[PDB]
C-alpha cells in the first residue's frame, strides 16, 4: 500500500553525498554470479582467439591477393614498353629514305 | 534531545523544506519494504524513506524502535494525493541506541496536514 | 610413523581413471578464488580486444604502405611509356620533316 | 555380503592379482592422515591409503569400522626396505553400511610377511 513512496528509493538524489549501495549479496548468490562470470569470459576469449586467427589468415590472403594483382598490372606496363622498344628497333632496322 | 516538532517544519518553512537535515530522532516503528521505517521527532511521528548510506547503514545496523538518529542527508516528499508525507533519509548518524520512548501517544504527521491543510 | 606411506597420495596414480580431486573449500575460499579468475580472465580478454584492433590498425596500414609503393612503381612504368611514346613521335616527325 | 577371504595375501604373492588388485570386498577395521585406514579380508587387516575419487567419497560419506567396501582403482605398494603393506585406493564402492565384524582377531599382513618374507613379489 506504499507503493507510491518506494518508488521513490531510485529517485536521483539533490546531495552529491548520497552514494547507491548495491544489495548485499550471500556468499552462496556471489559464488554463482563469480562462477557464471568464469563461464561467459571463456567463451568471450575463445571466440576472440578464432577471430584474431581468422582476422590474421584474411590480412595475409588479402595481401597476396594484392601483391599478385599489382604483379599483373606492373607485366602488362612491362610488356607494353618493350613492344615499344621493338617499334623503335622496327624503325632503325627498316630504312624509310 | 529529539527536534521537537521539527517534522512540522520542514513541511511548513522553506528554509527547513529546502535543507531537511541536522534533525534528531527516534526509530518509532520497524518492517525495500524494511527501508520504509516509521520516525519520531517528540510530537509527530511520519514515515521515513530509507535510501542510499543509509539503506546500508540501518539494515547492517538492525536499527529498531527506541533508537536514535540524526538525519545527515534528506529530501522531503508528498506523494499520494497529498495524504502521504515522507521523508527521504540518504544518510544519518547513530546518537543513542534502544533508548526508552521519548513520547507513545505522539500524532501521525499525516493526519495532523489533513486537519490542517493550508499550511503546506 | 606412516609418513613414508602419506608420501604416495601425490604418486601419479597408474589408472587414468583416477582422478584428483581439491580437498573441499569453504564458500569464501571458493568466492575469493573466483573472484580472482574472473579479475584475470578480464585483464585476458581486455588484452585481446586491443591485440585484435592493432592487428585491425597494421593491416590498414600495411596495405595503405602497399598501395602507395606500387602506385610509384606504376607511375615510374607510365612516364618511361610516355617517353618512348613521344621519342617514336618524334621519329616520325623527322621521316616526314 | 562376503569379504575376499584372504585376497590381500593374494595380491602380494600373485602375480596377476598384483597387476591389477580390484574388485575385492573389504571390512573398514579403524578409522591430514584420515585418508589412511585399516581394512580387513576377513583372514589379513592391511593398511589402505585413499587418494583421488576415494580419498573425497570415504570423508563425505563419513565411511567407519564395520562398513563394507568394494575397491574398483587400486595400486599394491610396498614401502619401507620392504617392511611395509599398503593398498592405494584410488575408486570404490559403498557395499553394505556398518555391517557386523567379520574377525576381530585377524592378523596384520605386515606381521604375516616378516615372518613369510620369501612369499612377496
Ligand atoms: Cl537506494
Ligand atoms: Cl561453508
Ligand atoms: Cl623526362
Amino acid at each position: 500500500d506504499d507503493d507510491d513512496i518506494l518508488e521513490l528509493v531510485n529517485r536521483p538524489p539533490m546531495s552529491q553525498m548520497a552514494v547507491p549501495i548495491k544489495p548485499p549479496e550471500s556468499q552462496a548468490e556471489q559464488l554463482m554470479k563469480a562462477k557464471g562470470e568464469v563461464g561467459v569470459l571463456r567463451q568471450k576469449l575463445s571466440m576472440l582467439e578464432k577471430t584474431l586467427r581468422e582476422h590474421d589468415d584474411n590480412q595475409k590472403k588479402l595481401e597476396s591477393s594484392l601483391k599478385s594483382s599489382h604483379e599483373e598490372e606492373v607485366t602488362k606496363l612491362k610488356i607494353e614498353l618493350e613492344r615499344l622498344e621493338d617499334e623503335r628497333k622496327f624503325m632503325l632496322l627498316e630504312q624509310k629514305h | 534531545q529529539l527536534s521537537r516538532g521539527d517534522f512540522h517544519s520542514i513541511f511548513t518553512n522553506k528554509q527547513r523544506y529546502d535543507n531537511p537535515t541536522g534533525g534528531v530522532y527516534q526509530v518509532y516503528n520497524t518492517r525495500n519494504r524494511e527501508n520504509l521505517i516509521m520516525i519520531s521527532d517528540g510530537i509527530y511521528h511520519m514515515k521515513a524513506l530509507l535510501r542510499n548510506q543509509a539503506a546500508s547503514k540501518f539494515q547492517s545496523m538492525e536499527l529498531q524502535r527506541g533508537d536514535i538518529i540524526r538525519v545527515i542527508i534528506a529530501e522531503p516528499a508528498i506523494v499520494r494525493e497529498r495524504k502521504k508525507y515522507v521523508l527521504l533519509v540518504d544518510d544519518f548518524e547513530l546518537v543513542q541506541s534502544r533508548a526508552d520512548m521519548v513520547n507513545q501517544t505522539s500524532t501521525f504527521l499525516d493526519n495532523y496536514f489533513s486537519e490542517h491543510p493550508n499550511e503546506t
